[PDB]
Order: structure tokens, then C-alpha cells, then sequence
């Protein structure tokens, strides 16, 4: 918890706060992933990261929506809520893919 | 899949294909070795049923947004669409697509 006293920072932890995660494991919510976002995972392990914020679009015409723009709530999934004693662990299957071809002709 | 729309299949329904039995009308006392071209005019009357199963994929949408649905209309007309007139033609007021619930790319 960060509090703004007189213009002066300070930064105090709250251990009953909690985060919330899921996986959007049915693939229902639109994918931003695959876009090549710069917000990944620090190519050096030694580095601390921002999380980056998540958004999407929908269809539009020109700035307006259209009948068909469909609108996701975040908070309608269940999630998982965490206050600094918890964990979150998930595991995942890659389907067949092809191997990528590491070699010239 | 065919450019007209539908279901491409290598082996489609069956063609059934129904003749009514030619009944010759009289022939000659005396042997005519021609194929016997006077016949009994007459026709068949019957009923057919087709019985088809139909596999669905019922939607699944977590969209939070009321749907476009295919719909008739609530004002007064002269004739109920999809039904038949006072002559007892009926008739199909227009063409109705399959494409009415969304889906995410």
C-alpha cells in the first residue's frame, strides 16, 4: 500500500490484500498474445518487469461500435484470489506442432 | 463445399429414381416383331417421408451483450409471413440466412 502524505511516498505492505488470476483456459475471452507485444518476460532473469495492461478490440465503424462488438467482463470468469501465502501453478500441453525447421538448405 | 452453399460429400444421398410400369395396350393377333409403342396412359399417386437426424453445436458464448436474433415482426398486415393467403398459396416472405449469433476470431 503506497499512501501520498504532503507529497511524500510511503510504501507499507497490507497482508490481507489479494490478487486475482486465472487462465482463460477455454480460449473465451480475445487473444493479444501472438502480436508481438513489448511486455514480455526480461530476456535477463536479473531484471524486474511491469505487467502489462490488458485490452482488446472489437469491431468498429471507424470510432463506433457495431451491433456485433462484443463486450468482455474480466470479473465474469472465475478466478483465483491470493493474499501472500498462496500460490499459483498451472500446467499446459502444447498440441502437435510441427518441428521448426533449424537448418538451411 | 459447394459454391452454392452447403454440405460436399463424395457419397451424397442416393438419387431415387421411380417409373411407372409401361402397360402395353393391346397387340395384334398376329405376331409383329415391332416393340409395341400403344400403351394404357395412366399415372402413380403416393406419399413419401424423409426422415433426417440432424447433429447440432449449441452456442456457447460468454458474451454479455443481448444477441441479433432472427425475428417476425409485431405490426398488423394484411397476411401472416410464412403462411398462406386467403387464395391458400403459400408463399416465403424472404430468405433466411444461418449466420445470426457471433462468434470471436
Amino acid at each position: 500500500e503506497v499512501t501520498d502524505n504532503n507529497g511524500v511516498k510511503t510504501i507499507a505492505n497490507n497482508l490481507t490484500s489479494t490478487v486475482q488470476v486465472f487462465t482463460d483456459s477455454d480460449y473465451q475471452l480475445p487473444y493479444v498474445l501472438g502480436s508481438a507485444h513489448e511486455g514480455c518476460l526480461p530476456p535477463f532473469p536479473a531484471d524486474v518487469f511491469m505487467i502489462p495492461q490488458y485490452g482488446y478490440l472489437t469491431l468498429n465503424d471507424g470510432s463506433q461500435a457495431v451491433g456485433r462488438s462484443s463486450f468482455y467482463c474480466l470479473e465474469y470468469f472465475p478466478s483465483q484470489m491470493l493474499r501472500t501465502g498462496n500460490n499459483f501453478q498451472f500446467s499446459y500441453e502444447f498440441e502437435n506442432v510441427p518441428f521448426h525447421s533449424s537448418y538451411a538448405h | 463445399s459447394p459454391l452454392m452453399g452447403g454440405f460436399g460429400m463424395k457419397h451424397p444421398p442416393p438419387q431415387i429414381l421411380i417409373k411407372n410400369t409401361p402397360v402395353p395396350a393391346d397387340p395384334p393377333t398376329a405376331f409383329n416383331k415391332d416393340k409395341l409403342n400403344s400403351f394404357i396412359t395412366q399415372y402413380s399417386t403416393g406419399q413419401v417421408s424423409v426422415e433426417i437426424e440432424w447433429e447440432l453445436q449449441k452456442e456457447n458464448s460468454k458474451r454479455w451483450n443481448p444477441e441479433i436474433q432472427y425475428t417476425s415482426n409485431y405490426y398488423k398486415s394484411n397476411n401472416v409471413e410464412f403462411a398462406v393467403n386467403t387464395e391458400g398459396v403459400y408463399s416465403e416472405p424472404r430468405p433466411i440466412g444461418t449466420r445470426y449469433l457471433t462468434r470471436n476470431l
